[PDB]
């Protein structure tokens, strides 16, 4: 296939062929031009808050070793020995000076560097230069608010230019909120879906909700409970949709700040974000802080998800082109009491986690439409998205981004769909520059 | 066992060998095997109110974690050890059975096939409370569903079990540490 | 069970489960493992004559079904809901156990490898036939064969045995419901 | 591999590069040329008789919806949702009105059309286009007496002609019986062979029965039974091969009804058979009314293949170059008490079902053969089919096709490949014609 | 048995059939049952040296062979047929033991979890020697590490056991025949 | 990739690519150009030693018999049925006249000739040309001192040649010994390694001994223990490293021949070696009856590895490029007493047999290793072997070969790697030899 030719994905975002779900050779090619090209979710600084401290994490196929450094700021390295190429730390987490590999004992410090080779003297004499032997490092790391991303390519945008009008909407609970916390250890679970499933579901799918989710709408009891078995179509001005130059995009739900939670949480959250609201009305204004305390599903481009309020936050780690490892934190805020922190993360892994009941409704909704993408007669056809197409707009004097000032619709698959297509057909970042020069036109017309 | 010779156990499994290797009553060993084998038969046929009603005490708490992967030699990093797959009380269980019941479950169409295997019973009446049994098992549970899904897990179960209404033996704590970190199951969504 | 409420369990599920619910008679259970353990002996050694001889009554019917996959809120289509894989009388038996021992079988050379794990033994005698004892176990059989093909099997098994000659009891029905539609075993070319 | 060019079947088709059981390039490719250019087997009108009725089935490695109309007609729609991809049904068999996805809850009618969206005013306004939006429907879908087949390719020969001379022989017993009944659900079992395998060995492998088959010849006692472990070779004349234009091909033992049902069945049997040829020798002439009670082992090209009398009907689905998975239903007489009809279902799985202890005999040469053509020495190597040529006839004054008159030999190989590699060659139908234009001649050189 | 009637039957498969067919006591059944238990729960909790202390007699022969493949009907080749996977003395298991405990043991870090389920269990006292009890036990051994290894192993175990050191019961005897000849496993590292 | 001009392996073996260990196109091409080329071990008189022995063996993915033959010469044949392809022996070892596929029947003898088909006369009458039909032989199969090794290219050197300098240190042990005995069944385990990985290790590889099997060493009690947790470099001269034209190498380690074996049986064996180099002196020399009691951890080109002393044989048999099946046999000398050896097959399975000690010590490595050759970001990175580079020499007095006159290092690493590029990059022997006739002078530069 050539990728500089080949209609992926059609004008506007309005279809994308099947086959991108299933097609190994696009997955292969997608390691070079998605994942190795764009910002990646590594960790938070409460999982590696001290010296030392240190996580494995994936970036795209490849894993890496996320560590604290002395100085307080946090580098990434391929967990690959630069001797013979065996995997340095076998473990998820933990707190060290450095990574000794089991093979033939290389040495290696929480700075990337060669910092020891055995009977060094003895063997190589002054004939190893370990100056140029460091562990491979990814080349950028940069934080919004904690939260630890990584890219493989210098030339990216900075993190906070790449999340562009995305950046506006997580602001109010991921800074003006006090502050987020990561809880971990995530749940783990391999599902047998392409990485794009779940993150355009993320991104901007609310159709889905009560029909997909209509067992666990009616037996959960959560806020959002009206929408079992499409029962109720939520009200005009519910919410809204919006999307972004570099893929990353999110629904906005007015006011949901218990989400998902069973009833049993619903009381103690609501009391809790609308108290916050009203402090926060006098520092950003009303709209702001009635953003912090609304349900926002997010993906931030290319495969890291959220649901805000709810508290869940995805990682579709890609494996091939039909398998995919999830993984599940809970986020909490910062000035939450502890009981109540503790309580929220256990509510996230019941209804998202591993024996989610909530992200239950949703494996075979993911895992048949990716592997459809494989069979004969569905990879030339059209995956549709065009709900909403010729409502958006762009520059709006209140909310930023393409979007579509209505709760259900397709905007966010369109704007994370034309982000897709252009890196795909682009060799590096300025030919994704020049792909996207009238991103927000081609998103806004009709 | 001497932890500090025997270095590779922990000391939550030190103390539990230590609860069955003391007494032994065969006939405990046998009410516990029936008690086990009838609860997996409810749950097997899918009999999920059944099961609430016959072997799950009110005061629950149905427990099973997954491990983040440590290195044996770690002595600083004290963060969160483990998340809880599943940490339910009894409302919690009862909403997860009416998830499994309701019939906008699309996923239970067509019915799923359940077979669970229990093996290695053991059981001991606890020192101080003498109503209180702890009963440890390992389940192999193969779940099938769609014509060619099949999903097997398998674990060990730290039980205590207590009569309650009628006289009736209940689950009133069950507690699993799964031993896969990385579920290669689609999901946990069984009731080991 | 009340199967109206209890909405995923089949009538005929439920009438299993109060068999065994009833009456527990403890020796019972164990007299049914004694037997279940002493026939998967028998099988998994390949005494396929043996088994025969002691451990199959000549009224027997053996069937292994399998049940097409139907919508749960089906009403409607009524056609053949399942096929037999199985379902022998006694001479059919003895046919497929002549066509393990015939020596121009060429898929029995190299000798296959059989292991299987009984569990979950449940027994409770008829109401009206005193001399017939029902039997539920749960089988995990697995076949290695060819340097590098193992098949594992997993099923629960529905039996009925009677004593018959010199006071033996036997097999006078397995039913056995197979959980996987499609088989990912190469066939189901086992004694479950 | 230029498909144009090489080749795959020497002249005449005498033999067969071994790698055709193991190239996964050559798998795809099939996809293409071999399964959405054919006749595939799909259900029988007596598993779908009233209105609403439907079943699942392959087409090659797509999955198709198989419905009954109101008007009686049967048509079938790809398993696929045209809005995000998810399989629509999950379920083997039904009976329903229509089919409604659990994604996002768009419902389709029993005859493929878009007829319901769910809050579409509210969404979609009057913008989509449900008129364009049914679901993919197969090309093609005509009867054979019940036997309901598809094509994707609307250039294929209606489903008589593509039978060919193999219907003459069908039908003294699909037709002229009364009718016959497929007996569902099947038995379905994957195997780790190429579905080529079993096809060559049903279109006209009788030189295997004795010795593949000599343990269940030995226990089961049938009637083809003298043939235990080569004991004894059939008398002359005891039966005859044939093969066809499109593929199709098929062995006849003459008398054989009971087939390879044990002595349970035999009497039975045999004097049902006779007694119904008895009073077809007034209708369709002595020699038809005795094909009628002929055991007949057929593969209808490429993929469905069946012994009547015996009444097994397969169906060898491709999932990749060394696997595929086996559908196996009884085939019975409608006028048959239905006692019979039972037990004869039961000994057709008996035999050649999932636990079929004739199937197993079968299963390591299958599997074996296969596998072997992805063996590095064995790629290039040649499979043998020689046996007979230079002994077939065409145009025969009583038996029509390209006709070996002797019970055991390759005739039917040679056909079946001669089609196969007629097809991997072609770009479409017409093409294929032309490289068939002197189909017989070829197969009956010296 | 007779094993020139039931052809694929072993001379030492059919005497181990002798063996537990005649008498039978339900009580031996029943502490062997505890025995393999208890053994099963140490080793899983990796008590490797409890193990030995507690469950392995001092004369102890652990063996597991792998039987080359050869053909049924073979009568001439009669070169080795075997070889021993394990065939440890107590000293070469404490070799064992230590090299599983030994910090620098990279491969067991982080932690392994290893879940035993013991089935079939049979039991009988030698005829000769009163004091020595035969026990025949079936394993399933699931070893999971790393995130997504897992293994499982499968085997039928032929034991005798015999009182020592204050009259408890230690293995004095382990044999194994492999039943899958190429491993898929990634090695055989593992007490079955 | 275009094997011609790709450089996998830099000048003088320094590196090689990472992906050389997980591309799977590659491993394709090395089934060509490495196991179709050259030699492989199969078996060892002892295991087939009277007519009509036969026993199967891999040769790359394919598989052969290697049966005696009635004149005392052993020839190979692949394991495919010259009908239609099906695997004709299905046993491991055996004693037999011929092979009868249980397919069709047809019988070949142990001389590979078509001997018998079934019903011949009555069914192809005097057509079948089976002089023409025999199985398809592997056309080279020598012996060296009993071991007995196979090569599909008629072209290769023979097998002395092949060994080039590596022959010289071998002898002492596989000739003057007495000759040795291979010790049947192996132990057969699959791990999820590249072929290479354990080759690469047993080649020449004292580096990681210290290092990765630290717990062996110290809970085994072998001669080799000082070295546990590299606590310990070994001496001065404590031993060297060799390599050679067509990439056959080996470490020695000076009188260690006990070996890897435990305390249990180290004062026996130093006995019995020390008592047969007192006689050896006489015959072959001081240096050279020393290497008949010295530890040689060779690689036989490209995947026969063998630890001498210690009495372990391995093959390492590819499946694909993370797929190796791993055959461990013992090799004892003949004039050893029974008893004891007996008690050295049980100690090398023990140490390096499927639940070998020793042998799980490397497992992570090799897997891990193999594994990060597919990771997008490792597969163009360099591993490295330059450890010694610049302090080989060639054509010494007393030692052949290109030769480090050190214990540990990477000498044979690089010469290993050097035949693999030479073959990689070639068509064919001749262009081989053209690749490789400067093979020291670029080994020792610097
Ligand atoms: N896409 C989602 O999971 C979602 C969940 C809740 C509300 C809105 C969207
Ligand atoms: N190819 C067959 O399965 C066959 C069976 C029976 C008779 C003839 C052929
Ligand atoms: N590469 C090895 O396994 C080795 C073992 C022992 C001594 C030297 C090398
Ligand atoms: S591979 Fe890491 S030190 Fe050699
Ligand atoms: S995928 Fe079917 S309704 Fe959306
Ligand atoms: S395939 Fe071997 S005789 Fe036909
Ligand atoms: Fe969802
Ligand atoms: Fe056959
Ligand atoms: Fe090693």
């Amino acid at each position: 296939m050539n990728y500089n030719n080949k209609i992926l994905v059609s004008e506007s975002g309005l279809s994308q062929k099947h086959l991108i779900h299933g097609d190994e050779e696009l997955f292969q090619h997608e390691l070079k031009t998605i994942f190795a090209r764009n910002w990646l979710f590594l960790t938070h600084d409460s999982l590696i808050p001290a010296p030392g401290d240190y996580v494995t994490a994936k970036m795209g196929i490849d894993e890496v070793i996320v560590s604290r450094q002395n100085d307080g700021s946090i580098r990434a390295f391929l967990n690959v020995c630069r001797h013979r190429g065996k995997t340095l730390v076998s473990v998820e987490a933990g707190n060290a000076k450095g990574f000794v590999c089991s093979y033939h004992g290389w040495g290696f410090g929480s700075n990337g560097e060669l910092q020891s080779v055995p009977f060094e003297k003895d063997l190589y004499g002054e004939s190893l230069n370990k100056k140029c032997l460091g562990l491979k490092e990814v080349a950028r790391v940069e934080s919004f608010h904690g939260f630890i991303y990584g890219c493989f390519d210098q030339e990216a945008p900075p993190l906070m230019d790449y999340l562009g009008d995305a950046a506006w909407y997580l602001e109010p609970m991921f800074k003006h909120s006090g502050g987020l916390e990561l809880v971990g250890p995530p749940g783990k679970v391999v599902i047998k879906a392409n990485w794009k499933a779940p993150a355009e579901n993320f991104v901007g799918d609310a159709y889905h909700v009560g029909w997909t989710h209509a067992s666990s709408l009616r037996s959960g009891e959560s806020i959002f409970s009206s929408l079992a078995g499409n029962a109720a179509l939520p009200p005009e001005g519910a919410g809204l949709q919006m999307t972004s130059k570099y893929g990353s995009g999110m629904g906005v739900l007015w006011d949901g700040y218990s989400g998902v939670h069973s009833a049993d949480l619903v009381p103690e959250l609501m009391a809790f974000g609308g108290a916050k609201q009203e402090r926060l009305n006098k520092e950003i204004g009303d709209v702001r802080a009635r953003i912090y305390r609304s349900h926002l599903n997010c993906t931030v481009f290319p495969n890291n998800s959220m649901l805000t309020c709810s508290g869940v936050f995805k990682v579709w780690n890609p494996i091939d082109a039909n398998t995919t490892e999830v993984w599940t934190y809970a986020i909490v805020e910062k000035d939450m009491p502890e009981d109540l922190k503790r309580r929220l993360a256990d509510s996230v892994q019941r209804t998202f986690g591993p024996a989610g009941f909530w992200e239950s409704d949703d494996n075979d909704n993911m895992e048949t439409a990716s592997q459809n993408g494989k069979k004969y007669q569905s990879r030339d056809s059209d995956l549709l998205s065009n709900l909403g197409f010729g409502e958006d707009v762009y520059g709006d004097a209140v909310y930023p981004g393409v979007v579509g000032k209505s709760a259900i619709g397709e905007t966010s698959y369109r704007g994370f769909y034309r982000a897709y297509q252009a890196h795909v057909s682009s060799s590096n970042w300025a030919e994704f520059e020049h792909a996207s020069s009238t991103w927000h036109t081609e998103l806004t017309k009709t | 066992i001497n932890i500090q010779e025997d270095k590779l156990v922990s000391a939550h499994d030190a103390e539990e060998i230590l609860r069955f290797f003391n007494c032994h009553d065969s006939a405990l060993q046998q009410e516990a095997t029936t008690l086990l084998t009838q609860e997996a038969h409810l749950l097997d046929i899918q009999a999920y109110r059944a099961w609430l009603e016959h072997c799950v005490g009110s005061e629950v708490q149905y427990q099973v974690i997954s491990r983040e992967l440590r290195a044996a030699s770690e002595r600083r990093y004290k963060l969160n050890e483990a998340m809880n797959v599943y940490n339910e009380n009894f409302q919690q269980l009862k909403v997860r059975v009416e998830h499994q019941l309701d019939p906008q479950n699309w996923g239970n169409s067509p019915k799923l096939r359940f077979t669970r295997f229990i093996t290695n019973v053991q059981a001991a009446m606890d020192v101080n409370d003498k109503e209180l049994l702890h009963i440890r098992s390992n389940v192999i549970l193969h779940r099938a569903r769609r014509g060619n899904q099949v999903d097997v897990f398998y674990a060990a179960r730290e039980d205590k079990w207590k009569r309650g209404e009628g006289g009736v033996r209940k689950l009133v704590q069950r507690f699993v540490d799964y031993p896969e970190r990385i579920l290669q199951t689609h999901n946990l969504m069984v009731f080991l």
